Order: C-alpha cells, then structure tokens, then sequence
C-alpha cells in the first residue's frame, strides 16, 4: 500500500526483485526505482566493488544485495520468496570460453520461471528485441527467438517486452561507432540499403517499465517500443562523425573483451522493422523522443566546445 | 663504435617503459567518464595567455650574458701560451665588460 508523496523515502506498496542490474540497461532502471522508494532486491553475480556506485540510490534499507550462480536452483529461489513483481533482463553479447550461450537464453530464463512461478509472484516480466527472428539469423539474434518461444511456454502470460535499438548514455550500440579512429572508416558493408533502425533513448524504454509495473492489466499483452522521428538514413554514420569532428574484468587489463570478428559485424544490420499492430510504446504512455535533440551529449570527443550544430535528416523516406 | 649504441639502448628502454604505461594496461573503454572533467582541477578559462613584460626580460637578461662565458670558455687553454701580458690583460677586460652591464641594468631591473 502506498503513503505520502512518492519524492523519496516513502513506501509505495511495490517489492520488485531485478536481475541483471549492472549493465547500461539494468542499471538505469534501478535510479527510477530508487526514487519511488521501494525494496528492490537486486541480486548480482560476483562484483562486490562493481555495483558500488548503486548503493546511493536505496534510501536506508530500500535495496539489499544477494549472490548467486544462476545456474543452481536454490541461489534464485531465496530471493523470489517475498516478491510482488520481477522483471528479467539478464544475457549479455558473445559467448564465453566458460559457457555454452544456448540454453543461457533458454534454461536459464526458465530456472528463474521455475519455483518462482509457483511460490506466487506475479507481474513476471522478461525482455526481447526488434530483430530476433526464427529465420537464419543470427547466432545471437536467433536463440533470443528460442527465449521468445521456449520460455514463452511457462507463464502464459508476462507482457514480455520488445523494445526498439536503444541510444544512451554510457551505451555499446551507438558507441561502437566512432570509436572507429582506427586505419579507416569501413562501414557495412560499403552500403547504405537499409539503414537505420529505430534509436529508441533509454530513458523511455525505462519510463515504459515503470508505468507497466503498476499499469495493470497488462499482463500476455506484448509491446514493441516505438522509436525516433522517424526511420533514419546511412547519414547516421557521417551524422555521427558530424557532431565529433573526427567492469569486473580484471587487474591490469581483459585480453579478450573484443570487437568481435563474428556475427556481431551484421548481429546490427539485419532491420526487420516488425509488426506495427503491436501496441506498444505510445499507449504505455507517455514517451516519444527523437534523436536530434539528445545527440549532442553523448558523443564527445576532443574538441569538447565548439559544436555548431545543423546537421540533420529529412524523414527519410519510406516514413 | 659504441656512443652510439651508448645511448640508443637507453633511450629504446625509456620508450620501452612509457608506452607499458601508458598504452597496453590502460585502454579505458569501460565507463571512462571523459566528460567535460580533467580540466587541470578548475573549470572554464574563457581568459587566454596574458603577456607579463616582468617575465620576459628574464629571457634576454640571461641570452646576452650566456655569449660571453663562451668567450670566456677558452681561458684554461690560453694558459700554455706565448706571450702572457697579453693574455692576462685581454682576459680582464672581458669579465669587466660584462661587469659594467650588471651596473647600468642594475639601476633598473623591476620585480623580477
Ligand atoms: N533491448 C536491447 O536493445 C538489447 C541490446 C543489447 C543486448 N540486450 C540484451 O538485454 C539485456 C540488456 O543488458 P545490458 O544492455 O545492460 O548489457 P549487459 O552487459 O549484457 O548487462 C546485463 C548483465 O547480465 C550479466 N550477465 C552475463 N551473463 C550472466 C550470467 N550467466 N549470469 C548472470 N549474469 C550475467 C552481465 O554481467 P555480470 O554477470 O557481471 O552481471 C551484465 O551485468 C541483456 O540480456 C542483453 O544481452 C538487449
């Protein structure tokens, strides 16, 4: 039950329980839990010192942190005992050299549907993408399409998430960009056919969770996250180099956080601009940002000043 | 033929440990906050270099008296010599005429 105004330091009813919670997606999610003022009980894997800068966020006793595995059953049953909600975010990109990235989509999203499902939670919330599909691609992108469909099999119904491609703040997707001052500029692959996607900004995709955690009703109703205004164009890349002008891992360094010479090269540019049937971002109200207005900040490099803006792009066409 | 791998090794050990420093454990990709911090601890200096005349006659002061120590660099090997009068007396005059521009400078030098 709720008390007060909901600044801070109030009760509002709600005990969430996020998995993940470390990455640029897990972490932005929590700020806004942390405010409200509620327990959300996060869970982390092996980082004492990483998830250091998250404690200013819980009040006094507001967050509270646990270890587990992941794959072990009992680890993820503790923490899901005294729940209201529990929304899932957990994955990552490559495969390791310790696991094996086929069923870490598929048992793992179901080790936490196990026991978790009977013990009475509700609101179980898992996560997709725009681009995971059945068809021939990608060994990322597809085996997120097992996820879809293996998990889908217990909790008839989550409102599984599928937000769009996500720009922000301290993000991979947009940043694998112009961190590309290398021996030249190589786009994919020399061709500008089907860029862009839709750069949804995090703040919405984290703004739609918080209005879903108590909508209601919504539960079995998938969405799909609207993006910017409104395609974009190959100009995304020059508009990058436009405005620039040009954690755990170990002691010294991680000699294998890489690049990638793999899939992840076209895990991007595969588009698939999916069913608009779906709901999904606009009626779970109310966000709609575009691009050209948060594409300042991010992106820096070394001129630090003198920006002069007016690059821009017209819709492009097919809007 | 060793002056000249004298020093080549001490340079190439010099490069060697700079760049185990400040490249290979470095590479700051995580969070690396390069925002608009590092300002040399304080903020925007809208102001540029500002000339400061009692800082530059500090420059010439000293280029004008460096020359003549190079002339009078040579006084040890004018000992072994021929006629000596000369040698002592030319030798004098020098260090005098670099006394007498203390003298006329020293009447005026400002807060140095
Ligand atoms: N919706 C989108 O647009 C989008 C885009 C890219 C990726 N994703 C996927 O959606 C989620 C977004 O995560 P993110 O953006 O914050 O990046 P992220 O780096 O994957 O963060 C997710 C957390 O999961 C952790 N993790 C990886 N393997 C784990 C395992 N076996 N057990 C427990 N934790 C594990 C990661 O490291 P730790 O174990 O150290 O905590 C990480 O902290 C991820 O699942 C991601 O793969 C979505």
């Amino acid at each position: 039950i709720p008390h007060g105004k909901g600044g801070r330091s109030s009760v509002s009813g709600i005990v969430a329980t996020v998995f993940g919670a470390t990455g640029f997606l897990g972490r932005y999610v929590v700020n806004h839990l942390g405010r409200m003022g509620s327990q959300v009980i996060v869970p982390h894997r092996c980082e004492p010192y990483d998830t250091m800068h998250l404690r200013p966020m819980g009040d006094l006793g507001q967050i509270i942190f646990m270890d587990w595995n992941g794959r072990d059953k009992d680890s993820i049953r503790r923490a899901v005992e005294h729940s209201s909600v529990v929304i899932n975010l957990v994955g990552r990109e490559w495969e390791t050299q310790n696991f094996d990235f086929e069923d870490v989509f598929v048992k793992i999203p179901q080790a936490i549907a196990q026991v978790s499902k009977e013990a009475g939670v509700e609101k179980f919330i898992h996560i997709s993408h725009l681009n995971a599909d059945i068809k021939s691609s990608s060994k990322y992108l597809r085996s997120k399409a097992v996820g879809e469909k293996e998990v889908r099999e217990t909790f008839p119904e989550a409102t599984i998430i599928k937000p769009a491609e996500i720009f922000g703040r301290e993000d991979r997707f947009l940043n694998y960009f112009a961190n590309i001052r290398w021996f030249g500029g190589v786009p994919l692959i020399s061709l500008g056919k089907k860029t862009v996607k839709q750069p949804v900004y995090i703040v919405d995709v984290t703004k739609g969770i918080i209005n879903a955690i108590k909508d209601p009703d919504a539960r079995g109703k998938t969405f799909a996250f609207v993006g910017p205004s409104r395609y974009l164009l190959f100009d995304l890349v020059q508009y990058v180099f436009a405005v620039a002008h040009r954690i755990g891992r170990l002691f010294e360094i991680s000699p294998f956080e890489p690049w990638t010479t793999r899939d992840k090269v076209e895990r991007i540019h595969t588009t698939d601009k999916i069913l608009p049937h779906l709901p999904g971002l606009e009626d779970l109200g109310v966000e709609a940002t575009p691009l050209e207005l948060k594409a300042i900040e991010v992106l820096r490099r070394h001129r630090t000043y003198r920006w002069l803006s007016s690059e821009i792009e017209d819709v492009q066409p097919a809007k | 033929m060793n002056l000249m791998l004298a020093l080549l090794t001490n340079f190439t050990l010099a490069t060697l440990l700079v760049i185990i420093a400040f490249w290979l454990p470095q590479l700051n990709v995580y969070s690396e906050k390069t925002s608009p911090y590092e300002c040399g601890f304080d903020p925007m200096g809208s102001a540029r270099l500002p000339f400061s005349m009692k800082f530059f006659l500090v420059a010439i002061t000293f280029l004008l008296f460096d020359l003549e120590i190079a002339l009078l660099l040579p006084l040890p090997w004018a000992s072994q010599t021929a006629n000596l009068n000369t040698m002592l007396t030319m030798a004098l005059f020098l260090i005098i005429l670099l006394a007498v521009s203390l003298a006329y400078e020293w009447t005026q030098k400002g807060l140095e």
